[PDB]
Parts: structure tokens; sequence; C-alpha cells
């Protein structure tokens, strides 16, 4: 699961040279999710006398 | 402005932008009485009838 994207700013336009002050284009963090699995069980038995 | 920021040195004065020669307007009105009733043509100053 990727991060969300993204809030990007607007350049005020009084300067030049790159010089561009873009807030840092942070790449968030890639993430996963653990799919845990459980066991269910049952037993039964019989007798010869029944 | 146009003097800010100098890219990279040489810059021009104000009024260097090409524009569009045409005239337009967003709205007019509604008009309907001028094409409703008939015209009565009359040569004279006044007209009588019985």
């Amino acid at each position: 699961v990727e991060p969300d994207a993204g809030k990007a700013t607007w350049v005020a336009a009084s300067t030049y040279g790159t010089d561009t002050t873009t807030g840092e284009e942070v790449k968030g963090a890639l993430k996963e999710i653990h799919f845990s699995t459980y066991k269910l069980a049952a037993k039964s038995f019989i007798t010869d006398e029944t | 402005a146009v003097n800010q920021s100098s890219s990279v040195e040489v810059s021009s004065e104000s009024y260097e932008t090409i524009f569009s020669q045409r005239i337009i307007r967003d709205l007019q009105k509604e008009l309907v009485v001028g094409a409703l009733f008939e015209e009565l043509p009359m040569s004279s100053k006044i007209l009588t009838m019985l």
C-alpha cells in the first residue's frame, strides 16, 4: 500500500534561479498489512455399545 | 512587475506584451415589445376614423 499524494505549493514568482522552494516532494512511506490466519477445529467420537 | 526577476541579466521595460484587438460584452438584456404588435403605417401627422 502506497502513500497518498500530495500537497504541492505555488511559486510566488519574485525570484528565479531554481530557487523553487517546493516544500520537499517527500515520497512518504510504502507500507503493507499483515494478513493473520487462525485455526479452528473440532472432534467427536462414538462407542460400540451405542 | 517585469523587472523582477532578471533571467539571467538582460530584462525589458514595461508594456512588452502582445494583446487582442476585438470588442465583446458578457450580456445584453431581454427585449420583446419591438416585435410583438403590428405596425400601422401613416404618412400624415395624425389620422381619424369612425
